[PDB]
Parts: C-alpha cells; structure tokens; sequence
C-alpha cells in the first residue's frame, strides 16, 4: 500500500534556544507599598501549581556551565538595581576636604571607627555650614601629597561618582521565581547525583522554576537551597585549577553574625530638601564585629567534603588553606545584612585538613565549642566593577542579627608546585555569576516547535 | 503540557491539543516584557501561515496529497509508528523538511487551482 | 456595535459579524498605548484557538457533537430562544462552561481521530 | 516576492502563496523596532478577519455567492482576465470594493444562517 | 529650598484645559448611562454606547 506524507499539529519538540524570561515573584512581599522593592511592583504574581510534571520516558542533554539563564539573569538584576538607585541623591557634594579625628586610643587597643567634620552646601547655596559625622575606616583616604595626617577624603573622588541607596528599598533577597513566555518549557533536571554536564535521565517540566534567592555573598551562599541527598562538587572541568569549584551541602551549617556597638542614624541635608544619612555618636561601649559557626558542625561538614573530594582525588588527601590574597573584596567573605555589608576574614574556617580518617565528631559531646570569625564593616560598596560603582549603604540603627545557613562553598585548588600528594584548596573569589549559577543548576529552557511530519496510509479527497 | 514527550508516536497521537492550546501568559513591566508578549504570538502566526497555506485550516491531523518519498525514512510504517518517540525523528528527518515544505506549498496550490476546474463546472 | 444587546436570542442571531469585526484602532504613543496595541490581538488569538481547536475554523454558528446536558438550563429551547437575552443567561450557565470547554475538546479530538479511520479507508 | 506584479491577470494566478507568505522579519531595538514588530501582524488578522467572515477559512481563490453587478466593470470577463492586470484594475475598481464587502458580508451570513435549515433538519 | 527642589514651566507649553477623548481600545466598548436624574449609585435604565468619550 502506498504512503502519503502527513502533518502532525501538536507535537512535543524541542530545540535549546535564547528566549527572554518574565519575572515572577512571591507571595512576601504584595503586603509592602509599591517599588519597595520590585518584586511587589513589576514582576508577575506567582501561583504555587503546577508542580513539576513527571515525564514518562524522557532523555534530555543538561549542559549547566554553559545555560545562558545566568547572563539573562546577571543583565537582568544589573539593569534592575542600577535602575533603582536612579532617584536618590548622587551625593557628589560629599568629595569635600575632611579635616578630623584626634589621636587614636592607646595605638589600637580597640576596635577603632574614625571622626570626621567637613563643610556642606546647605539650603542656602553660598551660605555654607560646618557639620559632623562618622565612617568606618575603609571609606578614607588620606588626601595629603605629604606625609600630613590631618586631612582625609572619602574613598571615591577618584573613581566614578555615587548614589545613596534610598531608605525606603529594603536588601532581603526576596525569592524571584522564573517562567518563560508561552510557547516554551521550563525542564527540570532531577538525576539525583547529577554533576552537571551529560545527561540527565529523570527530566520534568514546570510552568515556572521554584524561587530563587538572590542573595549577593563571595565565599559562602548564604540563606541557600539544600542538595536533597548527599554532598556533591561541581566544576566544568576539575583538571584546571584556575575553573572555580562548587561544593554544595546536604546538612546546613548555621552562621550567625551581628555588630553589637549600638550605632545611631543622623540626617544631615544637603542643597535644595535631599537628605543625606551619617552615623552619628555610637552610644555604649564599641565591641568587634564577628560571625559564629559551630566548631563540631564545621569539622564534619569540611571533613564529608574531604570525602567528597576524594571521589575525585583518592590518590591524594585534603588540605584547606587560607585565601589567595588580592584586595578586601577579593579575600574576605562578604555578604549583606539587615543594610549594612559585612567583610569577614575567613582564615578560622580553612584551616583544617582530612587523611581519610573520619574521626568521631558526632554526636556532639559538649556543643559549647564555636570558632569566631572578626568582621570589619563598610559603606562604600564598589559593588560590581565596572559598573557605576559606588553605591552608599546607609547606616542602620540598633543592633543587627542575620543568623542565616551556610549551604554552598566555592573554592580553588592551589596554583601550587612540587607533587604535593596531600593537595591544598583555597577559598575562591566570587563571580556573581558563579553565585547564582550555584543555585540555578537544575533548569533549562526549550524552545517548542508544534508543527510535525510523518507518513500516513491517507489520500484527502478531490 | 507535555504528558506525550518520550513516549511512542501512536501512543503520543493525542494530548496533541493541550500541546496546541499552551500559548498564553503574562503581564507588562515595560519593554522586555513586552517583547516577551509579541511572544510566540509572531510564531502562532507562522504556524497558522504554514499550515493554511497548506489547505489545513485549523490544527489537526491534516494529511496531504503528496505521497511519503521513502527516501526520506527507508522505514516501514508499522516499525515507525509504533516504536519510534518524535525527537530523533524530527532530529533526522531535518534533512528533509524543507523540500517536503516545497512540495506541501506546490500540491496544495495545484489542488486549489483544480477547484476552479469543478467550482466554475457547476 | 451592539445592536443585539438586550433584545431576546433570536434577533440577537444577526448581526453577530458585527459584533466579531470590531477589533482594530490605534496608532502609538509610548509603551503603554503599545500595551493597548497588542490590544484584544492576544484575546481575538485566544478565541481563534478555542474556536479552531473546536473545528470551527472561521467563526459562524457552530453545533457541536456534544449532547446538551439538560442540567445546566433545565428549560425547554422554545422558551430559552425566543424569551431568553443572552446576559443573565451568561450569568447563570458560567457555572458550567469549563467543564463544557473540556467536553467540545474530547468530542472534537475524537471525531477528529475519526477522520484517519474513515481516510485511511479510501 | 513580486514575480507577478505587472503580467496579466491570468499569468499572476499563481505564485500567490509566496506572496502571501512573506510577512516576518526581524529582531528588536526599544519601542519604535517592537512598534515596527506589532507590524503587519494587526493587518494580517484584519486580513484573516475580512477572509474568515466571507467563509474563507484559510486563505484561497475563493468565490462567492454574490453575482457580478456588471455596473462594477462593465468589461468582458475573458478581455480582462487575459490581458489586464492587478493594479489599474485596483485604482479602477476601487470606486465598488466598499458596497463589495458588504454584500460579501451579507450574503455569506444568510448562507451560514440557512446552515441551520439544513443542519437542523438532519 | 525646605522643601523639594523646583523646575520652571517653560514659556512654550500653555496650560489652556485642551479637551480629551477618552477611548478604549479595540475589544472593550464605553457604556453611557443616560437617566436624566442618575444619582451616582444604582441601576441606569436608559444606556448607551460609544466609541470615545
Ligand atoms: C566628632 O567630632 C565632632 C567635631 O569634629 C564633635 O562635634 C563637636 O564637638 C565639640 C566639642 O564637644 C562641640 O563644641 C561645643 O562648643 C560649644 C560652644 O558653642 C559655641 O558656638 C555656638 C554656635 O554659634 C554658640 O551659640 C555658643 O554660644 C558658643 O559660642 C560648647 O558649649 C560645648 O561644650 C559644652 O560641653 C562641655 C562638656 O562636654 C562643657 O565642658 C562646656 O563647658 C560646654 O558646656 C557648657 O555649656 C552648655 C551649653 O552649651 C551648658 O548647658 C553647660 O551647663 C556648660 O556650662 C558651663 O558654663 C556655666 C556658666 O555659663 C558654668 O557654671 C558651668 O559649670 C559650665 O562650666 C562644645 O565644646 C561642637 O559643637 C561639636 N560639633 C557640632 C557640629 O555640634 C563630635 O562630638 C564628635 N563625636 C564623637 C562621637 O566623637
Ligand atoms: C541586640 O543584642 C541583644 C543582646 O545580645 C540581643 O538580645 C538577645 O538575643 C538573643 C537571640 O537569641 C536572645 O536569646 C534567647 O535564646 C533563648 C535560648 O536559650 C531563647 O529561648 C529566647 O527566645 C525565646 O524565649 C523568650 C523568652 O525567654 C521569648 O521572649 C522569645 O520571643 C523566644 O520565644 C532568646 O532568643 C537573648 O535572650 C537576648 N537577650 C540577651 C540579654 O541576651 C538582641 O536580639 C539584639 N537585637 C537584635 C535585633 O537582634
């Protein structure tokens, strides 16, 4: 019998192709006004179903490094925030001669933040007045072609101009659910101890991905998702060193961090009505800004992740080492909290190693063991580089707590020598990139193409 | 959405109109979305060009009246129809779907010429 | 425009190409009278799906093969047709057009697949 | 695209899916480019529009119910269809496509509404 | 200079009340009501429609 070809409308197809992506938010922060912050304002309202649709008999390609959702997500959130500062004063008259502080107490016996007085243009254009203030250390500069210690300067005036972040947006990583326009699929990977490139056997589709939080952190991804069985290591390919390596973790270790000195808002005003916000007098006595961790939970976590390595590594055993140097954005743990912008020196966290002993950690036979960490504190964010940098964090009042899990650790295999069979793992820097890839691993986009062809036993009528 | 995905092509024949009828979402927040709610509304389209043009009006199971050059599969039918899932069929037989458009465009013009061979008969 | 409004079923059962033409005005100021632009084109392809899918390609007066399920009105024709205008009819039988959306679905698919019983005959 | 722009009537027959065919093109830059791809899509439905409520589904040679009033030419068929072409015929019969399309319209809704006399009777 | 700060009018814009037609797009139809005495709430008995305002 003879064959007739026949079109098929309606088919499942696919094809890995760019596509731009809606923004969709939940449900906390619609109790807010409007623009504080985006979420409750632009992106669409989210609805918690469908869930994600199992699919009987698929098998789907998962290259991860390679998902262009990241850079339409790094534009989107470049393009969003640098929208958001755009009606808060631009500073500019800040870039003033600072002329301040008295002798420093006892030559550093104290956890030390600087006084400063500068003059400012007032209501009144030409009729300017004295005023007074304070910055934590890292927001001066000394000014003087001398070795003269009397004048100061912000730490801008040679880079590119600022903005103050407006007091009415708000930093906490609401969740931001993505769902592509109709006429494509979201496909969910699901393969338990999926590495991140090949395949994937078990594959779903969702009409838009669960929440992502995009919480801006270098070191640690803070207030993460959790892997639902095991520890696994990612990287695009482990035998360069230079590639970054994700470690994601089933069992959360809890951070907690706060900055206990008592810090007080001031409202200094500059030209015609806007405001400017400065730290005023700290009343109580100045304590060190820290973050906490459990000894014993850190001890086992970075030993499963030795274990983990190994996987890769069992020729060789598991050291942990301290950063790889470079500028305060580079080295330090840096995450946001509650306004502020903490810097942590992270050594106290990567000095450990494991031989493949295990050693009897848990349960815990006294808890009260817990590792510090001294945290220093700034306001002028060079946020990202390049970009229209530095934005001006406004000081909080009273004492802040972000007690929050760690669920992710992205390190770097030493830029070493000399065969070491004990090999070294440094903490990496953190590409935001790289942040946000971590918790965007499990998703891809396909375009669908509904129109089909195949044979038939047909003849249409003439 | 996609219940007939993996599965064989007799067995994914229907659910094909919940595959159809997926094309609408959404809310403005300025240009991006509203590039995003051209949408596949410019592919809807195409896909409605396509098939019209084809004497197909409305999506259906729409056969034709060119015949299957078998040089495009060398398959039988049966072992096709009741085995084979569509993606590495339609990953294959992308060798030959443009001319088959060709052919598809030509015969239904042809067929629509011979209409006014009987429509001016009556 | 809406000549019918109001006025019982069966003198609404003219003048409804009026009613279906009207869809086109505008010319561009900015986002949001581009908003405005894409207009109903998303609500008038939105019926063209559901009309379409439901073999009525091009609007008319389309009966279907789905039996009228006396639950939903419980009242003769006669008196529905000649009596009845169409607004608080909406109002009431709202409560049954989904499951109504899904009924024309499976009948049409159904018939549809039919069409490859009776074609592949011949 | 225009292979049959100036031939005669007859000649330009065919060759009609290809200009029909043509309308996509592009990618965006900000909202003048995106009022640029609202393009033609408002008068391709407007065309699907005036085509769908003369009864022609899917665009065709499609003829109608309505007689030639010789009033509109007052030329033979076969001297036209022969030897003019599309476009002074266009500029010439320009002063009747209005009254034209009401009748199309007319005429197609008394024949769809006598469908009931027949698909009633059944 | 207490308050925010200012801009001037320029001297080529007029502030003369121009009238505006409201008009909604294609797909949605402007109901008029046309009771004599309509108080503000209610029914309308007498209703129409236009294409703009
Ligand atoms: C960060 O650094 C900044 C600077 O870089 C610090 O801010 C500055 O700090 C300065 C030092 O404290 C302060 O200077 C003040 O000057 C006042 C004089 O004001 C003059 O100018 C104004 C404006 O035109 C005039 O109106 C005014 O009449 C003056 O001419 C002083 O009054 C301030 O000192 C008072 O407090 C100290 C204690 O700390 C006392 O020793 C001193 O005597 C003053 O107290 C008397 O006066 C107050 C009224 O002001 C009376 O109520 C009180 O009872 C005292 O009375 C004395 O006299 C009576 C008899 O009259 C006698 O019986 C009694 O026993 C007392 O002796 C102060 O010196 C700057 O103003 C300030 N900058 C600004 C912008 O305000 C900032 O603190 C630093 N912050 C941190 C955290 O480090
Ligand atoms: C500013 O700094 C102060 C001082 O450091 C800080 O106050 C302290 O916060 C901690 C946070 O954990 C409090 O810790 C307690 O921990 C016990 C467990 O042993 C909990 O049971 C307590 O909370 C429950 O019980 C309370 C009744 O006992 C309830 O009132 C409460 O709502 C909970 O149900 C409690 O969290 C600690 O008690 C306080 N106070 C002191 C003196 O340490 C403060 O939180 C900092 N400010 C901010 C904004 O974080």
């Amino acid at each position: 019998e003879n064959l007739w070809v026949t079109v098929y409308y309606g088919v499942p197809v696919w094809k890995e192709a760019k596509t731009t992506l809606f923004c969709a938010s939940d449900a906390r922060a619609y109790e807010k006004e409007v623009h504080n912050v985006w979420a409750t304002h632009a992106c669409v309202p989210t609805d918690p179903s469908p869930q994600e649709l199992v699919l009987g008999n698929v098998t789907e390609n998962f290259n991860m490094w390679k998902n262009d959702m990241v850079d339409q997500m790094h534009e989107d959130i470049i393009s969003l925030w640098d929208q958001s500062l755009k009606p808060c004063v631009k500073l500019t008259p800040l870039c003033v001669t600072l002329i301040c502080s008295n002798a420093t107490v006892k030559n550093g016996t104290v956890e030390e933040m600087k006084n400063c007085s500068f003059n400012t243009t007032t209501e009144i254009r030409d009729k300017e007045k004295k005023e007074y203030a304070l910055f934590y250390k890292p927001d001066i500069v000394p000014l003087s072609e001398t070795n003269n210690t009397s004048e100061y300067r912000l730490i801008n005036c040679n880079t590119s101009a600022c903005t103050q972040a407006c007091p009415k947006v708000t930093f906490e990583p609401i969740p931001i659910h993505y769902c592509a326009p109709a006429g494509y699929a979201i496909l969910k990977c699901n393969d338990e101890t999926f590495n991140g490139t090949g395949p994937c056997s078990n594959v779903s589709t969702v009409q838009c991905t669960h929440g992502i939080r995009p919480v801006v952190s270098t070191q640690l991804l803070l207030n993460g998702s959790l892997a639902e069985k095991e520890i696994v290591i990612r990287s695009e390919n482990l035998t360069n060193n230079a590639k970054i390596i994700i470690v994601h973790l089933h069992t959360p270790v809890e951070i907690v961090c706060t900055r206990p000195n008592n810090n007080t808002r001031k409202s200094v005003r500059i030209g015609p009505g806007q405001t400017f916000y400065a730290t005023g007098d700290i009343i109580g006595d100045i304590k060190q800004a820290h973050c906490n961790i459990s000894e014993e939970k850190w001890n086992d976590t970075l030993q499963k992740v030795g274990i983990e390595l190994q996987k890769h590594f069992p020729n060789k055993t598991i050291k942990y080492n301290q950063s790889a140097g470079g500028d305060m954005e580079i080295t330090t743990h840096s995450f946001n909290c509650g306004g502020e912008f903490f810097y942590c020196n992270t050594s106290n966290l990567f000095n450990g190693t494991y031989n493949g002993t295990y050693i009897s950690t848990n349960s815990s036979a006294n808890s009260t063991s817990t590792i510090t960490l001294q945290c220093r504190i700034k306001q002028i964010i060079n946020m990202w580089q390049g970009v229209g940098r530095c934005m001006y964090a406004p000081p909080i009042a009273g004492n802040i707590t972000c007690r929050s899990n760690i669920t992710g650790l992205l390190l770097t295999r030493d830029g070493g020598t000399n065969s070491n069979e004990t090999e070294t793992f440094r903490p990496a820097g953190g590409d935001m990139r790289d942040n946000w890839r971590s918790e965007l691993y499990k998703y891809k986009v396909v375009k669908i193409e509904p129109l089909g062809v195949a044979p038939t036993r047909c003849k249409r009528r003439v | 959405f996609l219940g007939a995905a993996g599965s064989t092509m007799g067995a994914a024949s229907m659910t094909l109109t919940v595959q159809a009828r997926n094309l609408l979402s959404g809310t403005v927040w300025g240009i991006k979305q509203l590039q995003a709610r051209v949408l596949a509304v410019e592919r809807y389209l195409r896909d409605q060009q396509l098939l019209g043009i084809w004497g197909c009006s409305g999506k259906l199971i729409c056969c034709t009246n060119v015949p299957w050059n078998s040089s495009w599969s060398n398959r039988n039918l049966s072992e096709i129809w009741d085995n084979m899932t569509w993606l590495q069929w339609d990953k294959e037989i992308s060798n030959y779907t443009q001319i088959i458009y060709g052919l598809l465009e030509e015969s239904q013009n042809q067929q629509e010429k011979n209409e006014q061979d009987l429509l001016a008969l009556d």
